[PDB]
RNA sequence: GUAUGUCUAAAUGCUCUUAUUUACUAACAAAAU
């Protein structure tokens, strides 16, 4: 059949699409620090 | 009750099959049922169970367990690794068309590694053969016209694997490199250019 | 779900269709019962 | 209205097409049956339209009758279809104009 | 296979089937080869010795790959493109023994 | 098209806009897109509190 | 339910309390096949009345107004029944009777 | 009881049980489906009684 | 090396294969045999 | 847009009556609706061998088949119905009748029960 | 699908499916058209004021309805249903507003003072301009230039268990290929895959998963793994089983697979302690035992019990306890309108006993003389949601005459005094 | 009666009247198995009948937040989508007769 | 959840029948006293 396992992933790079993402909204500008 | 021919039957369907599966097998056998198919093959069929008689010393111990764990005979049996109700009985003791028919439907069944998307894969494939070949008739026919032979529609922006080249790697430019090949390459393809003439 | 006929028309295992085809039996029974005593009737007096 | 047919056969798709045909002069000559007496037909462009059908379905008929199982009998069956097929485009290039 | 449009038409044909298969199994690196010796049968020698270029890049460590390519070059008389490939399979692996044996 | 972005605010301003009821017809400012897409009535409607709540 | 302990659910609370959620839920599954569960668009009518006038013909014990009681002083110590909690539902003073007094006690 | 009666009681309770794809042989502690059973489990009760008693 | 395994469970292809599908017990089971049948006989007599 | 949507828009000229008259007007001329073996998806009952090929098809296997009407009905005023299937394998036009005597069906030159 | 001039978007013809599918909006697009729709009304009425159609009065009184009745007017609370919330709002305001102003004035139409119902409105749309212009803007976006890699996410309750599985097959695969040399090592990917499966299959059932062929360390890394698994599986099983007991938002299918895991494991824990019983004797010593048993005999002189005897062929009322157990076997099945093939066959037998009454009895008879070995018992276990409780499943032959033994020895118990006065829910009461 | 569709069935009052009548049916009627002949004296009520029944209360005009649609070729507003409720109406106002209704009347 | 895929060169008006449906879809769900 198709119903198949498999042999490795993948990561290729194309053009940004430029799509405003829910989670991608600004949130937690601040970045804390260590007191040193 | 059961017939030889069934057993046969339902054996090599377990091989076929599993175990551990029985409704294929139950429905492979018209007349008998998975719970009973599963217990059948449980008795009588599966070859490593130890069917067949064995020694004096055996029968004793055999006996020795039912006096020792009253008639709880299963447990019996799994400790002799016999099975049950010949044990017991040890302890005790000291048509023709249908056949035809369900064996030619076994047979078919058994041999056949198909369904529906099996079946028709290979059956559209022929199809699309077939039609390929049509149409390298009709273009035969046509031959003293001229005649281009039909591209497969895109679907979305593809590639035509005849021309373009697809994704060309390098030859990678080496240290001892000779211009011979581009030569050799030419005289190769002068031969094709012939071919096609004829 | 398991057999798909069931939930059809045309299927005459399907309950209605059964039903209907009782009650046109009734009807043309009842019918048939009423002109077969005639019938016989008539027998009879010849 | 199930499995499409009964849509594109439904009274409003009807209407729509009936519409269309009034007022622009879109018909679809797939959509309705050829017609099997010609010279019932004074115009040329529906003529035309028709003979195109016909074309289509001589060359449909064509496309299938080279199947590989070559011995059943709808193949056979559709060889008589086709040249009827064909007797009825040949009837379609009349000489009226 | 009477005609050159029909055998361009089948060879097109061969070409998407064998670039299917690869899309799937891209590292399967049997494919590949099978794909390289049909294209040799052709009689196109730079989409052959492209094919095997892409094998290699996707499995680089695969002798067997390397070796049959070495094969395909050395067989349509191409000793200098060969000589080549097999230095480069030397450079890229020095460590398998077979290379350097062939 | 590129406008369906702006139209929400395009609607609360113009909302936000809404004459009054002792009021016949309000003028108001407008921005617009020369292309014709959008328009936005651009005053923000202010008020003397007091004087509105009368 | 009722039947086996016919007596002994008036005391407890919690029992009444589920009975009003259960029947409630049980009434949201009607509405949910309507695919609505708006309060007026389902007036007890269409729940109570038997089958043999349309409805659906339940037998509630949910128009009970419920005991509530001072909950820092019910688990501790002792109890009186003061202060009625809601029961189920709005109603239109339409006292839908309830199952309980139609049931023999079991002393 | 009858002793042929409690040896295929005892027999009774002692099976293979099923489930899905494993199975297993009950060789021990009573099955409460079987429909005897229940009279079993009452008869065992007493004893415990019996005991608790005195 | 490693085996090729065949599942009793399951047979993607459907390949057909030529059937590829401790005694002592405790003192207890003898003794509290011993016990009951004893037991038993006393009871009778 | 959405499998239950209340109504369907209407054009602002649209005599309902007259719609109708005009659509029956273009049903002869139509191609669908003015035809018979009007398509069906239906499980196969009687689990039979399709007489060509020997393909046994079981019970409740699955078709696109074609319900006919058969103008010859049963008794008087109950329908029965050709239903048209093909074999897996073989393109074979197996089909079956519908006779409501029995609450069962009749093999109509197609295959075999068994 | 065509826009009316009012915003009421609806189709044309019936779509096909294929059409339908293409064409569903979502939840951005609906709800620009819904506020596009209010915006018409409350302008709308502006217009008709301004034309002579309508008194100014009359106008802010139609402003007013409009502002209440949004959410009758026009469905922006079917695509956004917080909207909900501006809606209740906007009628508890009317429903002050309107207690106010028709105090000594009586009930009817033609309040105006829209006021604080446009301010809420208008406060509401605050918010959509932010979610449109993400939501409207994005589709525009997707218009004109349609995304290109999307990444799925497995923090998603669908989805999790596959994810993980695979996750797990790949660990395994690196840790062998770690392990040892291999030539043409995809091939043999597949066989370790094949071969892991069969091992969690073996572990699910309680089979022990021993294959000759397997070396050692491979095996060994496999069955390390499966344990990871089952304490995995083990520990989400029993977490589910707390959601269920609570009352916590449990998917159907979830509890299904919960109910059947649970229950495979209780059936593992359950061979287990036979295996251990097996292994180290009876948990009762036989001393014990013996003590016991003389208790009992005691007991019964005490009381004087004849023992029940075998039923004879010529007993009284044998007939009569045979056909109490025939009707109690019906009573499983004369309320259910639906019956398996098991139930069926039952059905059958119960029947057959029914007609030839002597025949069946002999062969019950029979069956309780000779019959030491029984067909094997599956067991559902049922899903009353705080705890699960099995169901044994007797096979229908043997099955009745369980039954008829049933009915009898508690019959002969009750002529005979065996249990006392003090076992109470055998007595009728 | 009044919240439901009773009055619109055009029946004098509601005194011998039924569901599901038909006639008997039981000599053929060995094909079902332990459904002892009949299987429910009470009428089953099918819900699509159902909410036609309660119609007049399950669509009406009192409703918190229906978006009201006017149904197709008919004056029957739903108050948000029902979903039997709709399928029952057209089979009723089959064939144009509202328009049917209205112009008969006016003739 | 009303699947799907290949396949495509660029007679006119008339009326009469209805207290119905050759209706189609099953992706959805499945119990008693």
């Amino acid at each position: 059949p198709q119903l198949e396992a498999r042999s490795g992933a993948k990561a290729a790079a194309y053009t940004p699409t430029g799509i405003e993402h829910a989670r991608l909204l600004p949130g937690h500008t601040t970045l804390k620090y260590r007191k040193f | 009750v059961w017939t030889n021919v069934e057993d046969q039957i339902l054996k090599a369907a377990v091989q076929k099959y599993g175990t551990h599966q029985w409704s294929k097998v139950a429905s492979l056998l018209q007349k008998k049922t998975a719970r009973q198919s599963e217990l059948r093959w449980n008795e009588y069929l599966n070859p490593k169970l130890n069917f067949t008689e064995f020694s004096k010393e055996e029968d004793a111990q055999l006996l020795d367990l039912a006096r020792e764990l009253p008639n709880q005979w299963r447990t019996i049996a799994d400790m002799m690794a016999r099975p049950a109700q010949v044990c017991v009985e040890r302890y005790n003791r000291l048509l023709e068309d249908e056949e035809k028919e369900m064996l030619a439907e076994a047979r078919a069944r058994l041999l056949n590694t198909q369904g529906k998307k099996a079946t028709r894969k290979i059956r559209e494939r022929m199809l699309e053969e077939s039609k390929r070949i049509a149409e390298l008739q009709k273009r035969r026919e046509l031959k003293q016209a001229g005649i281009n032979v039909a591209i497969k529609k895109p679907k979305k922006k593809y590639g035509t694997d005849i021309d373009y080249n697809e994704d060309i790697v390098y030859e990678q430019a080496p240290m001892p490199g000779i211009y011979d090949t581009s030569t050799e390459d030419r005289q190769i393809k002068k031969k094709f250019e012939q071919f096609e003439r004829k | 779900s398991g057999d798909l006929n069931l939930l059809k028309s045309w299927n005459p295992k399907l309950m209605k269709n059964r039903k209907k085809v009782w009650e046109t039996e009734q009807d043309l029974i009842t019918e048939q019962q009423k002109l077969n005593t005639r019938l016989k009737e008539i027998e009879k007096e010849r | 209205m199930s499995r499409n047919v009964d849509k594109a056969n439904s009274v409003l798709v009807r209407f729509q097409e009936q519409q269309a045909e009034s007022a622009g002069g879109y018909k679809d000559y797939s959509r309705y049956q050829r017609p099997r007496n010609v010279s019932k037909v004074k115009s040329i462009k529906e003529a035309n339209e028709w003979k195109r059908q016909v074309s289509k379905e001589i060359k449909q008929k064509s496309t299938r009758i080279y199947d590989p199982s070559l011995n059943e009998m709808q193949i056979a069956e559709l060889n008589d279809e086709l040249n009827n097929l064909f007797k009825e485009w040949k009837r379609w290039q009349w000489h009226i104009d | 296979i009477l005609d050159l449009e029909e055998l361009r038409e089948y060879q097109r044909r061969k070409r998407t089937e064998y670039e299917g298969y690869l899309k799937r199994n891209r590292l399967d690196m049997g494919q590949w080869i099978r794909y390289a010796q049909f294209e040799i049968e052709q009689h196109d020698m730079r989409r052959a010795r492209s094919i095997f270029e892409r094998a290699l890049l996707v499995d680089s460590s695969f002798i067997p790959l390397w070796i049959r390519y070495i094969d395909a070059e050395l067989k349509v008389k191409c000793i200098n493109h060969a000589r080549n490939l097999m230095n480069r399979a030397i450079s890229t692996l020095p460590r398998v023994d077979k290379l350097w044996y062939k | 098209l590129g406008a369906l972005k702006y139209l929400p605010h395009a609607i609360l301003k113009l909302l936000e806009n809404m004459p009054h009821p002792w009021e016949q017809a309000k003028e108001v400012k407008v921005l617009y897109h020369t292309s014709g897409a959008i328009t936005f009535v651009n005053e923000t409607p202010r008020v003397i509190e007091p004087v509105y709540t009368a | 339910l009722f039947t086996y302990f016919r007596e002994a659910i008036v005391a407890t609370e919690p029992l009444l309390d589920i009975l009003v959620k259960g029947e409630t839920r049980i009434q949201n599954r009607v509405k949910l096949g309507l695919n609505s569960k708006m309060p007026t668009r389902f007036p007890p009518a269409v729940f109570y009345t038997p089958k043999e006038l349309g409805g659906l013909g339940m037998i509630s014990a949910s128009h009970i107004l419920i005991p509530a009681s001072d909950l820092s002083w019910s688990k501790q110590t002792d109890t009186g029944i003061t202060h009625f909690r809601a029961g189920m539902t709005h109603e239109d003073e339409k006292l839908i009777p309830t199952i309980f007094r139609y049931i023999t006690t079991w002393e | 009881v009858d002793p042929n009666i409690a040896d295929y009681i005892t027999a009774k309770n002692n099976v293979v049980i099923n489930f899905k794809d494993m199975s297993h042989v009950n060789k021990y502690g009573l099955i409460r489906g079987l429909k005897f059973a229940s009279f079993i489990f009452q008869y065992y009760g007493l004893v415990i009684d019996l005991l608790l008693l005195g | 090396k490693i085996p090729a395994a065949v599942s009793n469970w399951k047979n993607p292809n459907g390949y057909t294969v030529a059937l590829e599908r401790n005694n002592t017990i405790n003192d207890g089971f003898m003794k509290l045999s011993e016990a009951l049948e004893n037991a038993d006989k006393k009871a009778r007599q | 847009s959405e499998r239950k949507a209340i109504n369907k828009y209407y054009p602002p000229d649209y005599n309902p009556l007259e719609a109708e008259k005009l659509s029956r007007k273009m049903a002869k001329k139509l191609k669908t609706m003015n035809k018979s073996h009007a398509s069906i998806r239906l499980m196969t009952p009687f689990s039979m061998r399709c007489l060509e090929c020997n393909e046994y098809i079981p019970k409740s296997r699955k078709f696109n088949g074609k319900k006919e009407l058969l103008k010859e009905k049963y008794l008087d005023s109950i329908k029965i119905y050709r239903l048209t299937i093909s074999c897996p394998r073989c393109a074979n036009s197996i089909a079956f009748r519908t006779d409501p005597g029995n609450s069962d069906y009749v093999m109509e030159v197609g295959g075999v029960r068994n | 699908l065509h826009l009316d001039y009012n915003f009421n978007l609806k189709p044309t013809k019936t779509l096909t499916t294929k059409e339908r599918k293409k064409s569903r909006l979502g939840n951005s697009f609906h709800l620009m058209r819904e506020l596009l729709k209010m915006m018409k009304l409350i302008v709308d009425t502006h217009v008709q004021f301004r034309l002579g159609n309508v008194d100014a009065f009359q106008l802010a009184d139609g402003i007013h309805y409009i502002l209440n009745h949004i959410g009758q007017l026009t469905g922006i609370y079917r695509y956004k249903y917080k909207v909900m919330h501006q809606i209740r709002a906007c009628k508890d305001l009317k429903h002050i507003i309107y207690y106010k102003f028709n105090k000594n004035l009586g009930k009817g139409p033609g309040c105006g003072f829209w006021q604080p119902a446009w301010r809420v409105w208008l406060n509401f749309l605050r918010g959509t301009i932010p979610l449109l212009e993400r939501y409207i803007g994005n589709l525009i976006t997707r218009q004109f230039e349609g995304r290109s890699n999307e990444i799925v996410k497995t923090t998603t309750k669908q989805r999790l268990d596959a994810y993980y599985d695979l996750e797990l097959r790949n660990s395994v695969m690196d840790d062998i290929l770690e392990m040892m040399p291999e030539s043409i090592r995809q091939k043999k990917a597949r066989t370790i895959l094949q071969h892991l499966s069969e091992a969690w299959r073996c572990w699910k059932a309680n089979i022990p998963w021993d294959v000759p062929g397997m070396p050692a360390p491979i095996k060994k890394i496999i069955e390390r793994y499966i344990k990871s698994k089952a304490d995995a599986w083990v520990s989400a099983a029993h977490y589910n089983r707390e959601r269920i007991k609570r009352g916590a938002h449990v998917e159907k299918t979830m509890v299904k697979k919960n109910l059947g895991r649970l229950t495979r494991l209780w059936i593992k824990n359950e061979q287990e302690r036979q295996r251990q019983i097996q292994k180290n004797g009876p948990e009762i010593t036989p001393e014990e035992a013996t003590t016991i048993f003389s208790v009992m005999v005691e007991w019964l002189e005490s009381r004087s019990f004849s023992p029940i005897p075998f039923p004879p062929l010529t007993y009284k009322n044998d007939t009569k306890i045979l056909v109490l157990a025939l009707e109690d076997l019906k009573d499983v099945y004369a309320s259910k309108v639906r019956l398996n093939a098991s139930e069926r066959e039952e059905l059958a037998l119960i029947e057959e006993a029914y007609d030839n009454p002597h025949d069946t009895l002999n062969r019950i008879k029979k069956y309780l003389l000779t019959q030491r070995v029984f067909k094997p018992v599956d067991i559902t276990m049922m899903e009353n949601y705080q705890n699960i409780s099995p169901v044994y499943s007797v096979d229908p032959l043997e099955k009745i005459t369980d039954a008829y033994l049933d009915q009898y020895l508690w019959y002969e118990a009750d002529q005979r005094k065996l249990f006392p006065n003090w076992i109470k829910p055998s007595d009728s009461e | 009666l009044e919240h439901t569709l009773f009055k619109g069935t055009g029946f004098n009052s509601w005194e011998g009247l039924f569901w599901e009548k038909a006639s008997g049916f039981e000599d053929s009627m060995q094909f079902k198995k332990l459904t002892h002949a009949q299987r429910t004296g009470l009428s089953q009520i099918p819900n699509r009948r159902f909410t036609l029944w309660w119609s007049p209360t399950i669509n009406r005009a009192n409703v918190y937040v229906g978006f009201l649609v006017q149904l197709d070729l008919t004056g029957i507003f739903l108050h948000g989508k029902i979903p039997t409720l709709k399928i029952s109406l057209i089979q009723i106002f089959r064939a144009h007769l509202w328009q049917k209704i209205h112009e008969s009347i006016v003739f």
